[PDB]
RNA sequence: ACUCCUGAACCCGGGACGAAACCCCCGACGAGGGGACUGACGGUACCGGGGUAAUAGCGCCGGCCAACUCCGUGCCAGCAGCCGCGGUAAUACGGAGGGCGCGAGCGUUACCCGGAUUCACUGGGCGUAAAGGGCGUGUAGGCGGCCUGGGGCGUCCCAUGUGAAAGA
RNA sequence: AAACCGGAUUAGAUACCCGGGUAGUCCACGCCCUAAACGAUGCGCGCUAGGUCUCUGGGUCUCCUGGGGGCCGAAGCUAACGCGU
RNA sequence: UGAUGA
RNA sequence: AUUGAAGAUU
């Protein structure tokens, strides 16, 4: 069955195109611990329709382009910005990683 | 009359004015093979009398040890000082698999299928002593009941 | 370590050295020798060692023993090597096998003949 | 394979008669009457304590000593017998005593084992009527052991087998003695056996 | 702030026994009394009770130890021997049922948490389900 | 040694299975029936007859580790996996008698896992053995008190598909 | 008071002892970022006998009850030494 | 202030 | 020559 994943929304800065953060968890092989880990993917908005925050599902798709391959199946819910927070941080610590 | 296997010799010294000063440590397992067996150790200005001193204590040194038909009622690890033991149940046909000093432990209570492993420190004297706390610690079935019935 | 920390570093793989670059892991190694120099023993031994420079097939240039009562090597003797540390003699960490190549097996040699490298002799037998 | 050297001169050193030779090993020596000793120059000054590791030697070197079967060969009937199901010890019992060459011995068709199995490399033997040159052959319950017509008439077939007329034999066997043949019963329970030895030493010795 | 109460607990037993206490509070939740109810059935436990200290509830822990005891040193065996977090939040700790463990050959026990209740061993085995595996206790 | 017995090798005789199809005939170019050709291995395997007492080597014997004595040698010549042997009485060097071990093999070197709970998930530690950051602040992250309800992501259960053959 | 300049001492004395002495020690501002930076013991929370000395609160002030500082030491721990609300 | 190797 | 034997010492 096509892949069905559930992620949020964080970019539409691209044209009929949005960036979904997808979390997923699981026992670590050997250290047993629930770890999480994450994957963004590029999933395919036609009508610019699902914006920042919206949690929506992503539906395994025939491509669109070189990395698009999935297409915005629903919305689960809006205004999640917490989400869409939690990801800007993350992404802004890396500056105060360098040199 | 139980059995008696001498486990370990060792000659110690201390120092005085003027050269060393010998002595003789002997450890020494005794067992009716039967589910009774005793450590002991004697030391002696000289072998024999150390040995023979050794037999002496094992006797007055002694433990309740509940076969289950060559084996022990379940696992046990105990800790005695650095030293460490494991001991496991066995089916039959197995053995007495375990180190030298075990061994001789396991053998004179007449466990003869067991599962043995030296952890931590291997001194002899040590891991002979925690056997022995491990095999004073093992219950039965019976026991366990006793104990939670109240 | 905790846990979240084992998951964050993990173990590390205890991975160790070579005592013979005899290189291409190789089980012996030919060579050419070089000097064939008398070398002190250390330690609290004493007596004259037996030990050639060997140039080597690895590309390598390093000092092997000459084991047994006495050789017939010289400069340039060319000699298949073993690996086999001496330890009385430290920097020597490979022995020259007895016969092969320009190196005779030990004569005159009843017991430990296989190494050494001499032929079953024929006495009453 | 297989020893070929001084025998009844281990009858001896393992301290204890084997007998290898068996027709004189009965008889004012398995060697072992005349010296009961370790051979060699210091075979008869004072007796080094042993250590536990050196005894389960000797008890598994007595136990192979015993069917001459070569120490490879031993050691897979061993690992055989450890990975089997049931109680490993016994089992490997049974399973040397299984050697055609050691069977043509227990129902005396030789008077050793080092005869016993010659007459099967030499085509002196059956199994179930079809003939058999493997010692090693591994004999089942139910199979029946001839002297092999042809081979019924030389002068130690002869001598053996009239011997055996009075001669009583092994629980797990049974012995037609007119007709020169045997039937292998069932493999030998631990209780059938009086061998001269300790297995749960030798299972030790298999250990570290 | 307590960051693992269900060790609290095991260790609060731990300790009590180990100095002979007769009784222990522990600040209680229903998980809490759950497992001691195991505990009780089990026989390791004289049993509990609900009560306020300070008026906030808690759950006194009647304990239960062997005889009086033999030579130097004459105090009794310990009913409770052994009693020891396994799964904690550090490290979550869950089996299926085919790998429950057997807690001293059947002498022990191991409290286990799942979808048809909290739960002995022997008890989850035989409705055939597994989860959260809690504390050994021997 | 020597008596008897058997008879690897070697000689003689016979001698394979692996191959029944394609094809042809009958039938109907089907089903089914009948017939013929074909063997590199190979004069091999195997069967029968005859028949000779017919190969033993390598490693080791201070402790770990099973196996001890005499010469030679004198910190030399040498041994040596680690600990260590040798300075005129060496079970440790070299030889010899004897002994232990394995056997058409036995040893050596190289490399992999083991033992090594010596990277420790199972299963380790940090006062003086190696190991607490010079101290804070607090970002990400990790972790989170008591009660009730929804959801069912983790987790658990039943069915089912998948998990080729080899290997085990 | 490093350095340095002298005086002693000494087998010698690029030192210990003695007489001098610059940097520095002091201040402001900016650096450096180290240490036997030690309790050689990371931070928080819960649990597990007591005795005695002490600093600092509160109470119904023999005492009781918080929060610091010490020592002795239940249980327990530790290779030992020790540790021990 | 010094006391050659085993 | 000396030492257990050596280095060193005539
Ligand atoms: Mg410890
Ligand atoms: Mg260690
Ligand atoms: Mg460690
Ligand atoms: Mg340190
Ligand atoms: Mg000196
Ligand atoms: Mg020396």
């Amino acid at each position: 069955p096509k892949k069905v994943l559930t992620g949020v929304v964080v970019s539409d800065k691209m044209q009929k195109t949005v960036t979904v953060l997808v979390e997923r968890q699981f026992p670590h092989p050997l250290y047993g611990k629930v770890i999480k880990r994450s994957k963004k993917y590029l999933a395919h908005d036609p009508e610019e329709k699902y914006k920042l925050g919206d949690v929506v599902e992503i539906i395994e798709s025939r491509p669109i382009s070189k990395r698009k391959r999935f297409r915005v199946l629903r919305l689960v819910e809006s205004g999640r910005m917490d989400l869409v927070e939690k990801y800007l941080i993350r992404r802004q610590n890396y500056e105060s990683l360098s040199k | 009359d139980f059995e008696e296997k001498m486990i370990l010799i060792r000659r110690t010294a201390r120092m005085q004015a003027g050269g060393r000063r010998f002595r003789f440590g002997a450890l020494v397992v005794v067992g009716d093979r039967q589910g009774r067996v005793g450590l002991g150790f004697g030391k002696a200005p000289e072998v024999p009398l150390a040995v023979q001193k050794a037999g002496y204590y094992a006797r007055r040194n002694m433990v309740e040890v509940p076969l289950q038909n060559g084996t022990i009622p379940h696992e046990i690890e105990v800790e005695f000082g650095a030293s460490k033991i494991v001991l496991k149940p066995a089916a039959p046909g197995t053995g007495v698999i375990a180190g030298a000093v075990p061994r001789a432990i396991l053998e004179l209570a007449g466990v003869t299928d067991i599962l043995t492993k030296e952890l931590g420190s291997r001194n002899p004297i040590n891991i002979a002593y925690a056997t022995m706390e491990a095999l004073r610690q093992l219950r039965t079935k019976a026991d366990v009941e006793r104990l939670r019935k109240g | 370590p905790t846990i979240n920390q084992l998951v964050r570093k993990g173990r590390e793989k205890v991975r160790k050295k070579s005592k013979v670059p005899a290189l291409k892991g190789a089980p012996f190694r030919r060579g050419v020798c070089t000097v064939v120099r008398t070398v002190t023993p250390k330690k609290p031994n004493s007596a004259l060692r037996k030990v050639a420079k060997v140039r080597l097939t690895s590309g390598y240039e390093v000092t092997a023993y000459i084991p047994g009562e006495g050789h017939n090597l010289q400069e340039h003797s060319v000699v298949l090597i073993r690996g086999g540390r001496v330890k009385d003699l430290p920097g020597v960490r490979y022995h020259i096998v007895r016969g092969v190549y320009d190196a005779a097996g030990v004569k005159d040699r009843k017991k430990s003949r296989s190494k050494y490298g001499t032929k079953k002799p024929k006495e009453a037998a | 394979g297989r020893y070929i050297g001084p025998v009844c001169r281990l009858c001896r050193r393992e301290g204890v008669k084997l007998y290898l030779k068996g027709e004189r090993c009965y008889s004012p020596k398995c060697a072992m009457e005349r010296r009961p000793y370790p051979p060699g120059q210091h075979g008869q000054k004072r007796a080094r304590r042993p250590s536990d590791y050196a005894v389960r030697l000797r008890e598994k070197q007595k136990l192979r000593r015993i069917y001459g079967i070569s120490e490879r060969q031993f050691r897979n009937l061993f690992e055989e017998a450890s990975k089997k199901k049931g109680v490993t010890g016994s089992v490997f019992l049974g399973l040397l005593e299984s050697r055609l060459d050691n069977v043509v011995y227990r129902l005396g068709f030789a008077v050793s084992r080092r005869q016993a199995r010659q007459l099967v490399r030499h085509g002196h033997i059956t199994v179930n009527g079809r003939r058999v040159d493997l010692p090693s052959y591994r004999v089942r319950p139910g199979d029946e052991i001839a002297v092999a017509e042809k081979s019924r008439n030389l002068e130690l077939i002869r001598q053996n087998l009239e011997a055996m007329k009075g001669r009583k034999v092994g629980p797990w066997l049974s012995l037609d003695v007119e007709g020169m043949k045997g039937k292998f019963l069932r493999l030998p329970d631990r209780e059938d056996l009086a061998l001269p030895v300790n297995e749960q030493l030798v299972i030790e010795f298999y250990s570290r | 702030m307590l960051t693992d109460p269900i060790a609290d607990m095991l260790t609060r037993i731990r300790n009590a026994t180990r100095v002979y206490k007769e009784s222990t509070d522990v600040p209680a939740s229903r998980f809490k009394e759950e497992i001691l109810r195991i505990l009780a059935r089990e026989g390791f436990i004289k049993g509990y009770e609900r009560v306020d200290v300070d008026g906030k509830p808690y759950l006194r822990v009647y304990l239960k130890y062997g005889p009086r005891r033999q030579g130097p040193d004459p105090r009794p065996e310990q009913v409770i021997h052994h009693i020891r977090r396994i799964s904690k939040p550090g490290r979550r700790v869950y089996v299926g049922v085919k790998e429950i463990p057997r807690v001293r050959r059947g002498l022990g026990i191991a409290i286990l948490s799942t979808s048809k209740g909290v739960l002995t061993d022997r008890e989850a085995r035989k409705l055939g389900v597994g989860g959260e595996l809690i504390c050994e206790v021997w």
